[PDB]
């Protein structure tokens, strides 16, 4: 109601800091704050034993998921099945 | 001692130093917890690496290098 709208038409309009999105404003620390947490929590949560990870039907257009699961290894239990 | 029946030899024509004649004299004691082993190499370290048994459990295949380049080549 109040402002995707007005993005979408209402031509000349634009601000600062007001929404967080894709990946936006990493300069400032308060919204990468949110990223940096999530791919924590992800990569704290792969560190577990006896966790199944799934891979399922990805193309694989990421750089840092590759290099960490290569690097990740370390973990006897990892299985994936890809389309 | 690679040296053994050089010191046999030694003692029974005569001479010798005091290790050869102290090998020579612990040596005959007909013990089975005595063992003698002579050779070229067998006495030296080079034979000791192949001696190691491999464990009935343990697994025998090498994975180590292909992890190790895959590490390399994809991170
Ligand atoms: N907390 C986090 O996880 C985190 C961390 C860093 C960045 N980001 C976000 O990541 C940044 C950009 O990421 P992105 O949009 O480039 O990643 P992405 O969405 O493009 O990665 C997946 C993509 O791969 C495409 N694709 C191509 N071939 C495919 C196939 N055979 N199978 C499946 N999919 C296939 C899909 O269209 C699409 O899903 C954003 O700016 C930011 O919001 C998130």
């Amino acid at each position: 109601d109040e402002y995707i709208n007005d993005i979408i038409n209402k031509d000349d309009f634009y601000r600062g800091q007001h929404l967080i999105y894709p990946g936006a404003n990493k300069y400032s620390h308060t919204i990468g704050f949110v990223y940096g947490e999530m791919f924590r929590r992800f990569g704290e949560f792969i560190s577990k034993p006896q966790t199944a990870l799934f891979i399922n039907g990805f193309g694989f257009g990421d750089y840092h998921i590759n290099r960490i699961i290569l690097g990740a290894l370390l973990n006897p239990s990892f299985h994936v099945v890809i389309y | 001692y690679p040296e053994l029946k050089e010191a046999i030899t030694k003692v029974s024509k005569g001479g010798g130093s005091e290790a050869e004649k102290a090998i020579v004299t612990l040596k005959n004691m007909a013990f089975n917890q005595v063992t003698v082993v002579g050779g070229g190499s067998k006495a030296y370290f080079n034979s000791f690496v192949e001696h190691l048994p491999y464990p009935v459990l343990f697994p025998r295949d090498n994975i180590v290098d292909e992890l190790v380049e895959a590490i390399a080549n994809l991170s």
